[PDB]
């Protein structure tokens, strides 16, 4: 099989960095790290993990001797050469075979490379070792060792040393996909890297060893931006939320006080600090990335309530309340905050304040105040007062220091947000950049996020308008916040990258195109760095062309004809052809150029004919 | 393919949720694996048609070239038809086209009619040719050199209205007897 | 007839997920369901290419015609090339490709000027604004023309034979006689009436011209062809904006919004909807596809037919008793002039 | 050998909406995923 | 067909449930019969050619 894995590994020729020793630095940890060790007998022992390496974050230990291994997971202090000071809160211990298998053939020349591979995936830290009797080229497989629950914050890695009276090799690995030659026997005996060349991408989609002659298209590219440009309103208010939240006459839930909260630039830490949160459920807003959203209108009504009725408000709920006082919309976009209020809402010998509806004639809908004084009719009298068959429809709220969980007065206030194509006149407190022009950037145009090459626009856009789409009804151009200037939005850079490649049989050389794209624009960008493809082909100057159908890297063009061989597009057609090899691109050649001799009297009449047989399947 | 769920094995799934709410599990799984044999199916029709088009072309290119003569060009393959055989293959037939194709070919010299006296004399069949100093008759697909008679002509009209009309003689096998 | 569409290059991820790596990871755990999508369209494209390939590419050595023009009197100065134009096509060549508007020319590297367009950006920029392109034919318009008139010149100076074997060169009048010979009237009567013959063709040749000028639309098969695949792409964009059941159609707006768990329920929401939408598109490419393909067929066996040679089966190669074919090129297709 | 068949002029908003407004608002918000079936089916019954 | 919801018949699924619940269950009935027409018209479309 040639089973393809997606998994974290160390890159293929990748930058391995060498030390020597004769003070131990510590290594950064993120996302497993490859160790390999060439000594003679031995010279290092063991590592040491955890955070800080301190007695206060858990740490790890690695540390072996000639028999066997001391993997704990421990707190221990320090050392600063007994390689440990602390073993307070120092639990799962483990033991087994030592990490070192060394062999001799009677002499020291069989120095046997150590490898080692860790990772820490959901915890579960996994450990593996292989000795193979500047850096050796050959494969060799890495047999796992052991796989235990380790689940602490590994952050920084670190080595031992050994005593005594040209290693060191420390790799980093990356989430790359990997193809892996299983042999017969279950070992394995090839693998190559997908984020290393276009031939090795190429094989690495085919799931193959050997690319028959042709062109296959892979994958696309992409400019990814330079820079991050966010254009958010010229005004820094901070929104009144403060004096919402904080004052002494909360309306109740009959009359919902409804503020408007408009002009602003919304920071919700203060709602944080105003606010011993005790239910904050949020529906169609989440309060943790709240700050990055630009607003058009905010509605903060605000009523206190019992306990049971601040899960009674919701949107699409019922009950007394629900269906009475206030009903949200089913599709809310917004949220609601609820901390308990017994300091404001209660004294002694009573408060009967506020005022609670259970009786309306009928459903209340979503987003209005019924504020009225009419006594519900029972039967068919016509009565008007309280009492028997006449029910007045408001009751008390009433409140006192001393009641229990459900059914202290709850203060709780909602926000309405309007998040939808409008121009936005609240927004999250951020620094507005400045303004690049013909550069693919990041662009946050009032909450609208997203990534284009911006430009100046002759457009006569209207005093009201904000936006522009297409009979597609994609965002095309965004009014300067700022600048009241007109800017397009491209989509950056989207393609698709193709390969021309001879059989490797053949030949290992290749060569790239970028589709539906010309190569002054990919050109600057592979210069700057900026392109998603990270497998870099050669430009020598003498291997660019511009074809209809897209702009070629890496074969030359020769002015020759011939028959086709691997069709790129537009009438062009690239081969493998001697020079003493090379890839060149031509043009196609129709046929074989013949004329004809007619005359007013010449006749050609044949003298001899030829038996052919041909086939057809 | 988990298709966003707890798991992809249903005994696993099962004993680690209740019912009702591995159910809701159960479901999204349903409502996938649905969706591949659906588009396995529509992708199977698709292919079925397209090899029932060649196939009736198999059947047809069989009884006409096989079973008799074509008279289509390029049909039973390049040139002129002659015969073909047919062989078995997996899932399919090959055929074995005989075709008859010239060879070497002389530009000689040509003409409408011949006009012994006042009259047009055409060929029954084939060309008139001359080899540089004498006239002939010969067939189109080969060459064969006839000399010129009464009963390899027929005659029709006047000498006077077709154009690149050259003389010479016609003999025949009547006045001689 | 038409004889191919336009070649898709459709992408999963940029139609579904524009640049998020959380709905890229979410749309991984559907498996292998685009590569299928994917492969679909290669296959579409590499059919289309192959039946422009099967109606035009018949003969092996291109001709030329002659310098001088005079075929016993017959008027043809309206189907070979004209050397004046820069593009070297026939009169009712230039006619065709000026009566057919195609909306997307593909072969425009487009790309560069959609910042430029002062005006609303056109569709084709919002196609390449969301991850649809249009792949150039293999064989330019150009030496399509080549092929038609390598096709052409070979008709009128050889007969019949360069489409079986060897060239052989024969005076027009005589190959004019030969065909007559082959309906079952002898030559005498071409040889009689030369002069009628030649001045029906020429009026029938020049009529033809006011006929193609003058009518509406005689070129609606090859114009229902661009029609429909650019409202099929039209609908493929426009269903980027519904909501699908979540709260809004804006993926940075979700998860600029929201975070983890919920913004998790509204993505997988619109990729199972946009998903779907993608996967609609590739059946009815599928089906179209083959119709082209059949439409192709049919095509490349009458140009066999007709013109190279003579065809006696009826209501084949035009009304009444067949004698020729003159092949001339259009935009998609090919137009035969029995 | 058969020349054509029957020609069918199914709608969507009748067959999986019984004269209800909210099924008819909820299809709504699936975009065009009717006009296509009904153009599918004005094609077929042209060509039969 | 059910297609899980709880009652085959558009009537009572709007008399049992408010709107917002029976939406859920509308939901999917509606999922669901979008589908049987869509693979009615495809089989269609095949039969046609
Ligand atoms: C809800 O109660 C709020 C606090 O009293 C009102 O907001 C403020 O009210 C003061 C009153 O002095 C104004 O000076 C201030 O400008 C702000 O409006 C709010 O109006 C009220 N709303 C409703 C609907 O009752
Ligand atoms: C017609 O063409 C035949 C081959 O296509 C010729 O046959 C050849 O004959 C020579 C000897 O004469 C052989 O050496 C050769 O292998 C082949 O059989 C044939 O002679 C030729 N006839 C004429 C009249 O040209
Ligand atoms: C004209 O065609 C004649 C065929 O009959 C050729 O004449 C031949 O000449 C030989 C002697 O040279 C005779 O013996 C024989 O009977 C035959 O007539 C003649 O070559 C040909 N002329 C040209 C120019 O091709
Ligand atoms: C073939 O021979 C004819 C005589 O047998 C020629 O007819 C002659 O034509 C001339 C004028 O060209 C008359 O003056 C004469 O009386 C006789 O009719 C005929 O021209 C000739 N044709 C060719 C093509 O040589
Ligand atoms: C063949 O038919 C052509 C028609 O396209 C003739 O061209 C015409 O030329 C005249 C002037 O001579 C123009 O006024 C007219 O518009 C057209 O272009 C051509 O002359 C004719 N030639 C022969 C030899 O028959
Ligand atoms: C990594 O190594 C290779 C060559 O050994 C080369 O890309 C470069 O010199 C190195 N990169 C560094 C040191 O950043
Ligand atoms: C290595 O350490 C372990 C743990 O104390 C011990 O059991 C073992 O005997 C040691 N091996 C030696 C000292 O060779
Ligand atoms: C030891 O550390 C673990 C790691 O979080 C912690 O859960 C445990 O409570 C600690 N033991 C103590 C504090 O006794
Ligand atoms: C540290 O490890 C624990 C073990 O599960 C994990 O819950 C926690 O999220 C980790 N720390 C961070 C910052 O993720
Ligand atoms: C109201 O504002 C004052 C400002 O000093 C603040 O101290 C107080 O905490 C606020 N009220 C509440 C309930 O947070
Ligand atoms: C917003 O601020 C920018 C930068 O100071 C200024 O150039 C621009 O004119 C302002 N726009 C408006 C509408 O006030
Ligand atoms: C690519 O080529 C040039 C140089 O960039 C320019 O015409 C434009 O940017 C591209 N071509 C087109 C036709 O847009
Ligand atoms: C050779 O190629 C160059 C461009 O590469 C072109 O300008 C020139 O005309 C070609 N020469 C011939 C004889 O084709
Ligand atoms: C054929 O004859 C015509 C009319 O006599 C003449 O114009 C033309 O040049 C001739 N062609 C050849 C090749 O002799
Ligand atoms: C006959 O002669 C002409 C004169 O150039 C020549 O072009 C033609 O090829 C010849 N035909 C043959 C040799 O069959």
């Amino acid at each position: 099989v040639l089973h393809l894995t997606q998994d974290l590994f160390l890159p293929f020729f990748s930058n391995v960095t060498w030390f020597h020793a004769i003070d131990n630095p510590v290594l950064p940890f993120n996302d497993g790290v490859y160790f390999a060790s060439t000594e003679k007998s031995n010279i290092i022992r063991g590592w040491i993990f955890g955070t800080t390496l301190d007695s206060k974050t858990q740490s790890l230990l690695i540390v072996n001797n000639a028999t066997n291994v001391f993997i704990k997971v421990c707190e221990f202090q320090f050392c600063n050469d007994g390689v440990y000071s602390s073993a307070n809160n120092c639990t799962f211990e483990y033991v087994s075979q030592p990490f070192l298998m060394d062999l001799e053939g009677k002499q020291g020349n069989f120095k046997n490379l150590r490898e080692f591979v860790f990772k820490n995936i959901d915890g579960y830290f996994k450990i593996y070792s292989k000795h193979t009797p500047d850096f050796p080229q050959g494969f060799s497989a890495l047999e796992p060792l052991v796989d235990l629950p380790i689940g602490i914050n590994i952050t920084r890695f670190q080595t031992l040393l050994a005593l005594n009276r040209a290693d060191y090799y420390v790799g980093y690995l990356q989430p790359r996909t990997f193809l892996l030659k299983y042999n017969e026997n279950g070992t394995i005996t090839d693998a190559v890297d997908c984020a290393l060349d276009p031939l090795s991408e190429t094989k690495c989609t085919l799931k193959s060893f050997t690319v028959e002659k042709g062109i296959y298209q892979t994958s696309n590219f992409r400019v990814q931006p330079t820079e991050s440009i966010v254009r958010f309103p010229n005004v820094t208010n901070l929104c009144p939320f403060h004096e919402v939240f904080n004052a002494t006459r909360f309306a109740s839930v009959y009359a919902w006080n409804r503020t408007r909260i408009s002009n602003c630039v919304a920071d919700y830490s203060v709602l944080y600090n105003f606010a011993p949160f005790f239910a904050f459920k949020c529906y169609g807003v989440s309060p943790t990335k709240l700050n990055d959203l630009c607003f058009t209108n905010v509605y903060a009504d605000s009523f206190v309530i019992k306990g049971n009725e601040v899960s009674q408000i919701a949107p699409g709920q019922t009950g007394n309340i629900a269906d009475y006082n206030y009903k949200l919309p089913d599709d809310f976009t917004g949220c609601v905050i609820a901390w308990n209020s017994n300091k404001l809402d209660s004294k002694h010998s009573g408060n009967y304040d506020y005022w609670y509806r259970l009786f309306r004639k009928s459903k209340l809908k979503p987003f209005e105040r019924d504020i009225s004084t009419e006594i519900y009719q029972a039967g068919n009298k016509p009565c008007k007062g309280k009492g028997p068959n006449c029910y007045f429809p408001l009751q008390s709220y009433g409140f006192r220091p001393t009641y229990g969980v459900g059914h202290q007065p709850y203060r709780v206030v909602v926000l309405s947000f309007e998040l939808l194509h409008a121009p936005a006149t609240v927004c999250g407190p951020k620094k507005s950049t400045n303004l690049v022009k013909n550069k693919c950037v990041n662009f946050n145009f009032n909450g609208l996020t997203g990534t284009g090459v911006l430009t100046k626009s002759n457009k006569k856009f209207l005093p009201f308008q904000q936006f522009g789409r297409d009979i597609v009804d994609t965002t095309d151009a965004v009014r300067d916040p700022q600048t009241l200037e007109i800017l397009d939005i491209t989509p950056c850079s989207f393609g698709g990258v193709s390969v021309i490649t001879p059989g490797t049989n053949t030949s290992n050389q290749v060569a790239v195109l970028y589709q539906g794209v010309n190569c002054t624009e990919v050109s600057v960008a592979i210069h700057a760095d900026q392109l998603t493809p990270t497998w870099r082909v050669y430009s020598t100057g003498s291997n660019v062309f511009q074809t209809r159908a897209g702009c070629l890297i890496g074969a030359e063009y020769v002015n020759n004809s011939y028959e086709c061989d691997i069709p790129i597009g537009a009438g062009i057609c690239a081969s493998y052809q001697t020079q003493s090899q090379s890839i060149i691109a031509y043009t196609m050649s129709l046929g074989a150029e013949n004329s004809v001799a007619y005359s007013n009297n010449s006749i050609a009449i044949p003298t001899n004919f030829t038996i052919s047989v041909t086939t057809e399947i | 393919s988990k298709f966003g769920a707890i798991s992809s094995v249903l005994n696993d799934i099962l004993s680690r949720l209740d019912p009702p709410e591995a159910e809701v599990q159960i479901d999204r799984l349903i409502t996938g694996r649905l969706q591949s044999l659906q588009t396995y199916v529509t992708q199977q029709l698709i292919r079925a048609a397209e090899i029932r088009a060649s196939a009736n072309l198999a059947a047809t290119k069989m009884s006409e070239c096989v079973l008799g003569q074509s008279k289509r060009v390029d049909f039973c393959g390049k040139g002129y038809h002659l015969m073909s055989f047919p062989q078995s293959a997996p899932h399919g037939v090959v055929f074995l086209h005989v075709t008859y194709v010239p060879a070497q070919e002389k530009n000689f010299t040509t003409a409408p009619a011949i006009c012994h006296d006042g009259k047009a004399h055409f060929p029954r069949e084939g060309v008139f040719v001359s080899n540089g100093t004498h006239w002939f008759v010969t067939q189109r697909n080969f060459y064969e050199p006839q000399i010129i008679t009464t009963d390899n002509t027929f005659v029709s009209g006047n000498c006077d209205v077709v154009i690149g009309i050259v003389n010479n003689t016609v003999y025949d096998p009547l006045q001689l007897e | 007839l038409p004889v191919s569409m336009t070649k898709t290059s459709v992408d999963c991820t940029m139609y579904i997920c524009g640049d998020s790596t959380e709905c890229s990871n979410l749309l991984l755990q559907y498996g292998s369901f685009c590569t299928q999508l994917k492969r679909a369209l290669t296959g579409i494209a590499v059919e289309q290419d192959k039946n422009t390939q099967e109606v035009f590419a018949q003969v092996k050595q291109i001709y030329k015609t002659p310098p001088i023009k005079y075929f016993g009197g017959f008027n043809f100065s309206q189907i070979l090339p004209d050397p004046s134009k820069p593009s070297k096509r026939s009169p009712i060549e230039d006619l065709l490709f000026n009566k057919v508007t195609l909306a997307d020319a593909g072969f425009i590297k487009q790309y560069g000027d959609c910042l430029g367009d002062i005006a609303a950006r056109d569709l084709i920029c919002a196609q390449k604004f969301n991850g649809l392109t249009v792949l150039p034919p293999l064989l330019t318009d150009e030496m399509i023309a080549q092929y038609t008139s390598a096709l052409l010149a070979g008709t009128i100076t050889s007969g019949w034979t360069f489409g079986a074997g060897p060239a052989l060169q024969i005076p027009f009048p005589m190959q004019m006689a030969y065909r007559f010979n082959g309906i079952g009237v002898t030559q005498n009567v071409l040889y009689e009436n030369q002069k009628l013959i030649a001045n029906q063709f020429n009026s029938a040749i020049g009529k033809i011209q006011d006929s193609l000028f003058s009518t509406p639309s005689a070129l609606g098969k090859l114009q229902d062809v661009v029609n429909h695949n650019a409202q099929a792409l039209n609908t493929l964009v426009k269903q980027l904006s519904s909501k699908f059941g979540a709260i809004s159609s804006v993926l940075n707006d979700i998860l600029s919004r929201l975070d983890p768990p919920e913004a998790e329920v509204q993505i997988d929401r619109l990729i199972t909807g946009r998903l779907q939408s993608l996967q609609t598109y590739v059946t009815q490419q599928l089906i179209r596809a083959a119709e082209i393909r059949a439409s192709a067929n049919l095509a490349a066996t009458k140009m066999s037919e007709c013109v190279l040679g003579q065809s006696k089966r009826v209501d084949f190669c035009g009304k009444g008793y067949h004698l020729m074919s003159f092949p001339q090129s259009a935009p998609h297709g090919v137009v035969f002039l029995h």
